[PDB]
RNA sequence: GGUUGCGGCCAUAUCUACCAGAAAGCACCGUUUCCCGUCCGAUCAACUGUAGUUAAGCUGGUAAGAGCCUGACCGAGUAGUGUAGUGGGUGACCAUACGCGAAACUCAGGUGCUGCAAUCU
RNA sequence: AAACCCAUACGCGUAAUGAAAGUGAACGUAGGUUGGGGCCUCGCAAGAGGUGCACAAUCGACCGAUCCUGAUGUCUUCGGA
RNA sequence: AGCUGGUUCCUGCCGAAGUUUCCCUCAGGAUAGCAGAAGCUCGUAUCAGUUUUAUGAGGUAAAGCGAAUGAUUAGAGGUUCCGGGGUCGAAAUGACCUUGACCUAUUCUCAAACUUUAAAUAUGUAAGAAGUCCUUGUUACUUAAUUGAACGUGGACAUUUGAAUGAAGAGCUUUUAGUGGGCCAUUUUUGGUAAGCAGAACUGGCGAUGCGGGAUGAACCGAACGUAGAGUUAAGGUGCCGGA
RNA sequence: GUCUAAUUAAAACAUAGCAUUGCGAUGGUCAGAAAGUGAUGUUGACGCAAUGUGAUUUCUGCCCAGUGCUCUGAAUGUCAAAGUGAAGAAAUUCAACCAAGCGCGGGUAAACGGCGGGAGUAACUAUGACUCUCUUAAGGUAGCCAAAUGCCUCGUCAUCUAA
RNA sequence: GCUCAUGGAGAACAGAAAUCUCCAGUAGAACAAAAGGGUAAAAGCCCCCUUGAUUUUGAUUUUCAGUGUGAAUACAAACCAUGAAAGUGUGGCCUAUCGAUCCUUUAGUCCCUCGGAAUUUGAGGCUAGAGGUGCCAGAAAAGUUACCACAGGGAUAACUGGCUUGUGGCAGUCAAGCGUUCAUAGCGACAUUGCUUUUUGAUUCUUCGAUGUCGGCUCUUCCUAUCAUACCGAAGCAGAAUUCGGUAAGCGUUGGAUUGUUCACCCACUAAUAGGGAACGUGAGCUGGGUUUAGACCGUCGUGAGACAGGUUAGUUUUACCCUAC
RNA sequence: UUCCUCGUGGCCCAAUGGUCACGGCGUCUGGCUCGAACCAGAAGAUUCCAGGUUCAAGUCCUGGCGGGGAAGCCA
RNA sequence: UCCGAUAUAGCGUAACGGCUAUCACAUCACGCUUUCACCGUGGAGACCGGGGUUCGACUCCCCGUAUCGGAGCCA
């Protein structure tokens, strides 16, 4: 009863999100977006591998769920339940519509055709661009060949063309590896639960010394 | 039997066949809608001005 | 709605030509006169065979009527007319609205 | 059903501004408008009286009448295959002088000054403006400015 | 240059926390018979300018301050876009040609200017 | 059945405007301003000035209707400057 | 009979519409538009489907959410005289721990009916003689006031007279025909799985149009047509069919 | 027995039988432009006229609230013209009175026609004699049935057949 | 004149919410209603006074034909309110909240006419409103036709055909798992790529001066997505039987009970009883059981005439001698 | 699929927008006499769910769910 | 639109301008019977809304709402 994804693959309509004018939609079949050692710190997992899109299209929430499951199940069994942190980097917010017709013999008697053809919600999708990141998994350099395979397996669950890119940044950071290293050798960097805070040369000095004292103790 | 409801197709071609002329501008335009308190004085002022020029080059 | 029974407003009676106290009532049409030219004509036209010769209206759509006030000046007894918007309920005897009082 | 009212499709146009809500400064009311003055129309949404129709937003017209609180503006409006002249009675909050006429009259008096200055010696003022001409010959030195050779860069990911 | 009254532009003027304040002025301040208004002379009104105080208000300064303002060959001539092709591409879309051209981000700097009248070591 | 001739009327038009009773088109060189073909004067010409029909825009004046004001006067309620 | 069919010679010139508003209006009419004819007043302009300079207006694309509204993933650090649980507990404005909410600084992702900001393209005005300046006249308007407003007299400034390009004559009026079923292509876009589907926006075309090319085709490419000659080409092509 | 001559011969029509309705002649039903005019009627309730059902056998249950038909007429009901009274100078207006009809009140279903819904309940289960409740003018009775009438439906069981 | 929502901190009964006090608070509240704009010594909340929601007509903007109506704007000449005053006020903070002719009726001027002349009634006129047309530029209006008719329409349905392929059908990729162990012998979830046009829909391009609709019988050819037969490969293939797959459409694929049936279901034989196309092949080839004129019955609906992809029974199937093909 | 209607104590049913809701049956307690019937008395409710409108919602407005009903015709 | 009638305790109903008003039912008790019903005695309870006439309004006059019956109907 689920209509195939070729019917909702391409961005033909405007964004149609759940709001106070739609008000009646199904829930996403994907609900988990962070897997693995999501509580890990930034120094534990330097390497980042992205699965990015090379086509302007829509991705079904159930396709996202399937890819997430396949990747996690491969990488857990091979490397371990805590050797990676995987992040789904796109969220399904666009609601897809279906105008449901009668599939019975004798239907033209009732269907009314394309009259009142504005459809009803039956699914969700994520709109992705070219160069847009779909999945992002961070690991140690020892586990590159496992996450690359886990994402290469996930690719079969999506439509279109997806590339696997090794990022020059430190994990999920916007900084390159040597830049983050030369900022952590000094005390600009301060870990949080999962992500990290950086010292700025702006702001009050009392607070920037209350935090980051290792930078000033020169 | 439905039909075509509306289109502005061909209307610019039609208008520009003999079209978008500015209406025109004259000297001494209408005093229509102008304040009557101003019109009432302008009448008398013009009367006096005509009288004065007449008596001047009389 | 509610309108007062008295109203100070302009009178054109050739002696006041100014604001004056007016007594207010509600206008009522008046009984249709025989010997009016239209009724004479219509009765002549309905006399005999042919049946109903003029139209007769049925497609009533408005529930309300505009309410018209007759404003009688107490000095010269010149009465004026002024009409209101459409209102399902209308009242002259005014028990005013009071803010602080409780339900 | 359809809807074509007076203030239809005016949501963002008769919006006031960001951080400029409230009352209007007094220069709007202390400005002075004479007949023949050219004025642009920009409706203030906080003054609901004397407003223009949305058609006249961003329209420039000429004053034809002056009253207590309002100003009479003439506008030219395209109606089919012709222009019709339209008379608006607009409060001055929706009205400001056009700076184009001021910048033209400054040039007028400047040209008059130039003409009077150069008629004392007859040197062919040539007062007309001219477009930006092509640039003339010149010489470019390499003293301290030796050419820096460049090349296309290869492809990298940068993510 | 400071202060007051009346202002113009309306945060470069706001906000948070501290500091300082000659002179004059503003201010707090003192009183309730009268005009006047309140549950209350707290607000408002009137009287005194006398009994006192810069504590506050007000002004200014400070802050690797928040905000705001300005600029930049910072990002980025990027994104986007007008026009063109019997251009590529199964398509989705993407390049190229002649043009226009951002926002965020980054960095740097600044933190009220001014008009009329009066008055002040 | 043509052609020729003719009186008196009648029709349209020369006056409109008001439901009507009814009243009924010059302050002025039949107005002023702006522009206007053509003509005239000076000028070798260029051009300058005068006069400027028609036509156009505009401000005025006059007649009627409407709304006012309401003199001399008088069948004291008519008249309406 | 608002409906079907038919409507009789030639050549020449011009040459549409399928759109607006109203109608018991939707197979029709009136109305405006488009077209023709007759021309009138003038004679290079009181112009222009264009640019430039100056000046306005806008809220789409893009962008943003450690900026408001709304949606939304993940942890971190905190507060309960005050959410729900357990333990020491008699309880305590008493403590140790678990889970929720709330707060702070961060983090991932989004918006046709959210937005600080904000294009490109399109759009309004202006670029002088009906102008600018000086002097002083009218008024029952206006002013404290010969102070202003408007209209004026008189005087000064002419072809570089106030940017470019072009004008094929400019402006004006009367009357009347047909038409008021549209369709296709690029691009923008709505519904729809989609459609040689339905519906809008801009332009260009077919209709009303033959010609060369696309084997063949209403719309694509090229190019628009009096009759002929010579030459050169467009698009498309050059093994033969087929000119190369 | 009869019919759609020229696509339908039938279960349709008619029929005997059964039932109802109106009428005692200054009448019922019907006709006619009218009439000192007609049919029924050369008639007279074992008749005429108008309907319905359709031999025999066995039966023809409940409902008169609705629509109809009919029956009753003292009435603060309504109710036309004419006529009556007042006012008025008159046109005219305003009052009272006002036939039938309607309404008020009864009957009538072999007149038109109609004739329930939800819960619980019997110590295997199932069903529900029974109870409760709502409600109607009455709640489909005797009989009959997947019938020419039952959607679901090729209903379920048996018989008929190898199926 | 005052400032709201909300939060925080406090006060007997009093607690989550009664009343009071303070701090913060750019509006996170309220402004009749829908939404969007707008508004902070206000356009909000409270209080005081009021009727400008008044008169006279004109002009302008929107819809637009630059008509009407509606609504709104800014003025003029009056009269008023309010406030110390400036000023504001011609209904609702703005954007919606409504209506011709004719007729009737009211108000005003107490004005004009009733035409032989007068008075008084009555009537008709002038100016401004009301009684309403919601199909809202404004007829006075119930059904049925299966006994039907006419003008027309492929501007418009019921077939084929065409575009599309949601649905149907068929086939792939991936591989969590099943399979004693073992992902792929055989299967294969979560997902995803496609083909086809024997399904049904969507559409309305062609056909309404007619392309003879269901089914069956008969006959030919074609496709392959192969049921059997020939040859092979693989197996969770010992044999036998079976399953998967390939090349292959050369050859075959039945007889019957019930149903008008297509479809379906059973009996039986069989090597097998595979699927489909050819205008959903095939009516001047048949038949006419069904659908779908006219007769008639039933049930339900309807006051009724009559209606019913509800049931039942009865109901005219024309012409080739022409061209082509054979 | 469209339209209409209803949703209430264990069961059936009702309600003026105006008391945390009328009646009847059932249940419980006591009495009469062993049990029924009968006489007295009590208890029992988040008015189907999720939202809003008003000083106040069982009721007033929207969507979903479930129960029932009407329509689904020309070919 | 005209005529006529009606609105009264919780329901219904009656009335004279010399009463905030009788009645049967509903409920509050007291009574009477083995009990249940039947039955008797005292109570507490209401003149549709608003104006006017009157030594005195349920009552009469006017207006309005709701209901019923019959008559009428040119925007
Ligand atoms: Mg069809
Ligand atoms: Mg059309
Ligand atoms: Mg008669
Ligand atoms: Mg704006
Ligand atoms: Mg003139
Ligand atoms: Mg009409
Ligand atoms: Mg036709
Ligand atoms: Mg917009
Ligand atoms: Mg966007
Ligand atoms: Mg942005
Ligand atoms: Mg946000
Ligand atoms: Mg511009
Ligand atoms: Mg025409
Ligand atoms: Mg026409
Ligand atoms: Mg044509
Ligand atoms: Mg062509
Ligand atoms: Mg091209
Ligand atoms: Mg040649
Ligand atoms: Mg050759
Ligand atoms: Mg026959
Ligand atoms: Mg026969
Ligand atoms: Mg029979
Ligand atoms: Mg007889
Ligand atoms: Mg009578
Ligand atoms: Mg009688
Ligand atoms: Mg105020
Ligand atoms: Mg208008
Ligand atoms: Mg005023
Ligand atoms: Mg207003
Ligand atoms: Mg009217
Ligand atoms: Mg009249
Ligand atoms: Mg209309
Ligand atoms: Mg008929
Ligand atoms: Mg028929
Ligand atoms: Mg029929
Ligand atoms: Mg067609
Ligand atoms: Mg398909
Ligand atoms: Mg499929
Ligand atoms: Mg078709
Ligand atoms: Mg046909
Ligand atoms: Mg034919
Ligand atoms: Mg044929
Ligand atoms: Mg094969
Ligand atoms: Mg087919
Ligand atoms: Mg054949
Ligand atoms: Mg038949
Ligand atoms: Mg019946
Ligand atoms: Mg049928
Ligand atoms: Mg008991
Ligand atoms: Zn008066």
């Amino acid at each position: 009863a689920r209509r195939p994804a070729r019917c909702y693959r391409y961005q033909k309509n405007k964004p149609y999100p759940k709001s106070r004018y739609n008000r009646a939609v199904p829930d996403s079949k994907i609900r988990i977006y962070d897997l693995g050692k999501k509580k890990a710190t930034v120094d534990e997992f330097p390497l980042c591998v992205h699965l990015v899109s090379n086509e302007l299209e829509q991705l079904s929430s159930e396709a996202l769920e399937a890819a997430r499951i396949c990747a996690n199940k491969y990488m857990t069994t091979v490397s371990g339940r805590d050797a990676f942190h995987l992040r789904v980097r796109v969220h399904p917010f666009h609601v897809l519509r279906i105008n449901k017709m009668l599939s019975c013999a004798g239907a033209d008697r009732l269907q009314q055709g394309m009259r009142g053809a504005w459809g009803k919600p039956h699914g969700l999708a994520a709109r992705v661009d070219i160069g847009q990141i779909i999945f992002s998994v961070r690991t140690k350099d020892s586990n590159k060949d496992v996450v690359v395979e886990g994402l290469r397996r996930a690719r079969y669950k999506f439509p279109g063309q997806q590339k696997i890119i090794l990022s020059k940044k430190w994990g999920f950071t916007n900084l390159d590896r040597p830049e983050y290293l030369k900022k952590r050798e000094a005390g600009e960097v301060k870990d949080d639960g999962a992500f990290v805070k950086f010292l700025s040369k702006k702001g009050s000095l009392e607070n920037n010394i209350r935090e980051f004292p290792e930078y000033f103790a020169a | 039997a439905k039909s075509k409801n509306h289109t502005a197709h061909n209307q610019t071609r039609k208008a520009h066949r003999n079209g978008i002329k500015k209406p025109k501008t004259y000297k001494y335009p209408s005093l229509k809608g102008v304040d009557p308190k101003f019109r009432r004085n302008h009448k008398h002022a013009l009367h006096g001005t005509a009288k004065a020029l007449a008596a001047a080059k009389k | 709605v509610n309108v007062p029974k008295t109203r100070k407003t302009y009178c054109k009676g050739k002696t006041c030509r100014k604001h004056t106290q007016h007594k207010v009532t509600q206008y009522k049409a008046g009984k249709a006169s025989l010997f009016a030219q239209g009724k004479r004509r219509y009765d002549r036209k309905q006399s005999g065979f042919g049946g109903q010769t003029k139209p007769v209206f049925h497609k009533k759509a408005k529930t309300t009527k505009k309410v018209v006030l007759r404003l009688e000046c107490v000095k010269c007894k010149t009465r004026a007319q002024l009409t209101l918007k459409r209102c399902k309920h209308f009242e002259l005897g005014g028990e005013k609205k009071q803010k602080g009082q409780a339900l | 059903g359809k809807s074509h009212g007076y203030r239809s499709r005016t949501r963002y146009m008769f919006q006031r501004d960001f951080r400029k809500h409230g009352a209007v400064h007094l220069s709007t009311y202390l400005k002075v408008y004479k007949v023949g003055d050219i004025v642009d129309i920009k409706a203030n949404g906080s003054i609901q009286k004397g407003m223009p129709h949305k058609f006249y937003q961003g329209k420039t017209g000429v004053v034809y009448n002056v009253t207590k609180s309002s100003v009479g503006v003439i506008i030219n409006k395209m109606v089919g295959n012709r222009y019709l002249e339209k008379r608006l009675n607009l409060r001055v909050e929706h009205i400001k002088h056009s700076k184009c006429r001021q910048e033209f009259l400054e040039r007028v008096k400047a040209n008059a000054a130039k003409r009077a200055e150069a008629k004392a010696q007859g040197v062919a003022v040539q007062l007309k403006r001219q477009p930006a001409q092509p640039r003339e010959s010149r010489i470019v030195s390499t003293e301290g400015n030796v050419p820096q050779t460049l090349a296309p860069v290869p492809y990298e990911t940068f993510i």
